[PDB]
């Protein structure tokens, strides 16, 4: 069989589709650009009492992001890191 | 549990660190920025932590501040906690004593 | 100034919105699930004689995806690695038109 | 130049094999897979190669073949060629003579 051997999520190759016998040169330097677009989220708590569900509201993953940051009063500084916000319940199946 | 049809299982997330968090030096903010601004290329977050209503300058682009705990309104954040893996998937509740937010903004654009 | 010391766009912090004074003790695990979706894309091909430019088809980028693959027939494996389709155009700074 | 509004410049870009393609011993695979299914999961892609009209069976959902490179209508993709990252912020042309894709394929839903 032609069974798989790796697979690549990561962006590497670049498929370009000009018409028919195009004529592109070595010299010719390619710059790629990826949309920027805050995918959507899902949460599971659990132990052995309670659960906890949550899912991500679509037009506010469009509109405005939310981070999170660490900042030193006497220092100064930001330490940030890009964070969903997740509206969670509670339930106990 | 089995999580939905196309939503797939979160398993390298990046390690926020919780030794810098509840100290007797540091914070922990909270920023609601439009999704239209690329926070990679920002260098400095100039703003005041003790003014309601101002004015932040980044960039070439001049942001109305607005402090969401300095306002007695939604003084208070019991609503939100933050999560942390302690194993890189197995996201927790960060821990203190539990950790509620300090001070958190929203930053608009000329209405 | 209050100056930005770092900033990470990929996974780690997850902030939850329950009710306001909630009760969440240490023994329960959470597990966070990303969506699916493939981003869309620009090309800009450039040298010292033509321009290379192109965008993505944004209901193609949603419906069907297309994959780049090497194969050994002595072998009979596939080493594929994911790939967009970037419908391109070429030009020139006013170069060969008006020249 | 200048991109637009909400497009981000690639920086790290990952590498690719270009010393396996202009030997013959590999192969050049294209193909429009539906957005349905995780390629991450795939173990294997047992489609056939002789048949221009095929099927193909990825876990459970039974799916249609056309081995679109043997016809006449797509059996020249002289626009679809492949560009490489050498530098991690620049993309090249692979060379032989300029490499094309050697099999194509239109797998889709039933």
């Amino acid at each position: 069989s032609i069974a798989i051997d790796s697979y690549q999520e990561d962006p590497s190759v670049v498929v370009s589709n000009f018409f028919k016998g195009v004529r592109v040169p070595k010299d010719t330097e390619f710059q790629l650009y990826k949309k920027r677009k805050q995918d959507q989220f899902v949460l599971h708590g659990e132990n052995e009492r309670l659960e906890y569900d949550g899912e991500t509201d679509e037009l506010t993953t469009k509109t405005n992001q939310y981070m999170v940051g660490l900042y030193d009063k006497q220092s100064g500084k930001i330490n940030l890191y890009r964070a969903p916000v997740v509206t969670s319940k509670i339930v106990s199946k | 549990y089995q999580p939905p049809s196309d939503y797939k299982q979160c398993k390298h997330l990046k390690s926020f660190p919780v030794s810098e968090l509840k100290g007797d030096n540091k914070e922990l903010w909270l920023m609601k920025v439009p999704a239209n601004i690329d926070i990679s290329q920002l260098k400095s977050l100039p703003l005041d932590t003790d003014a309601t209503v101002s004015t932040v300058e980044l960039g070439s682009k001049n942001f109305n501040v607005l402090q969401n705990t300095s306002t007695q309104e939604g003084s208070d954040n019991t609503n939100l906690s933050l999560l942390i893996p302690s194993k890189k998937e197995t996201l927790k509740v960060a821990t203190s004593k539990s950790v509620y937010f300090d001070r958190v903004f929203t930053i608009s654009e000329t209405a």
